């Protein structure tokens, strides 16, 4: 997190982190959805370009920083995710080896559902960003920042990748008076929203793609939530 | 889960965390 500050203890105990497994290395921020599903972003999993294809082999989550380090079962990356041309639809789901024990320091965050996102989804409405990535373009304490939804025609007038139905952009605009973006690390990681209904956060994006971190005139992208929610409830099952 | 986001640090001890304001600042404007 660019241009953020440190987060109170317990402040995101969704927060999840995924490393490497050897060497290990943070590679993403993740989400914490139910006692046994983690959400993350699908260009943290496979992404060509790069040579990037992890398994369950070569991954692990760390949650609740009290700590609990656990394995996957098993990895659903969306079928239809396009790395090639934008990023649509980047969204994975990690299923924990096991269920995990919730604490005072790890609890899952809500997913919306069409009249919470309707409610929430309006540029200017602010939304909050936490992760472990860099500071700059090594922090030691869970970085927090809220950062603006942002009008999609000024989204699509910033950048020349094209923007799906699936994506929405967020951040401050050039002289708004504020900065802050997420960086290298905090990718995969929960964009979320408290709602004034029934005082619960909600996870409306995944940290997705920028064109840099904290760039004047530029924007994060981030998966949309809610429009993708048809696919998380037919992995999930219960 | 019935008791998703609800923070066990904070809105289950009915304390708001610092920036909380900023969000509620943005939805009125
Ligand atoms: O609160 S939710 O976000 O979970 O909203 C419920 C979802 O309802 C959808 C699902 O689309 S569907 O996959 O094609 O079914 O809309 C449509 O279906 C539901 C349920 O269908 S069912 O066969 O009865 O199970 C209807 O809602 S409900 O009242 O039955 O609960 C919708 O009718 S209505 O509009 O609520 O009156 C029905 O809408 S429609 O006739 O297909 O237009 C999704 O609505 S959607 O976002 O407009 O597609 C809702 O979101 S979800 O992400 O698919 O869960
Ligand atoms: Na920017």
């Amino acid at each position: 997190i660019v241009e953020g500050q440190d987060a109170e203890v317990g402040l995101s105990p969704w927060q999840v982190m995924l490393f490497r497994k050897s060497p290990q290395e943070l590679l993403c921020g993740a989400s914490l959805i139910s006692d046994r599903w983690v959400l993350t972003a699908a260009h943290c999993l496979l992404y060509p370009p790069w040579d990037k294809n992890f398994t369950v082999d070569d991954l692990l989550v760390r949650i609740g920083k009290v700590e609990k380090i656990s394995m996957l079962d098993k990895i659903y990356i969306h079928p239809r995710y396009n790395w090639k041309e934008n990023l649509d639809r980047d969204i994975a789901l990690l299923k924990l080896k096991r269920p995990i024990e919730l604490s005072d320091y790890i609890h899952p965050v809500c997913l919306p559902d069409k009249q919470t996102a309707a409610k929430l989804l309006h540029a200017g409405f602010k939304g909050r960003v936490t992760g472990w990535g860099n500071r700059r373009e090594q922090p030691s304490v869970l970085q927090v920042v809220n950062l603006p939804l942002v009008e999609r025609p000024v989204c699509k007038a910033s950048t020349r990748i094209r923007i799906t139905d699936n994506m929405f952009c967020a951040g401050y605009k050039p002289g708004e008076g504020k900065r802050g973006d997420a960086c290298e690390g905090d990718s995969g990681g929960p964009f979320v929203m408290k709602s004034p209904y029934n005082n619960r956060w909600y996870q409306m994006g995944i940290v997705s793609w920028g064109e840099g971190c904290d760039r004047d005139g530029k924007y994060g992208f981030y998966t949309h939530v809610f429009r993708l929610k048809k696919w998380i409830q037919k992995v999930i099952d219960r | 889960e019935a008791d998703c986001g609800l923070r066990p640090l904070f809105e289950k001890k009915q304390v708001q965390d610092q920036t909380e304001k900023e969000l509620f600042e943005s939805y009125i404007e």
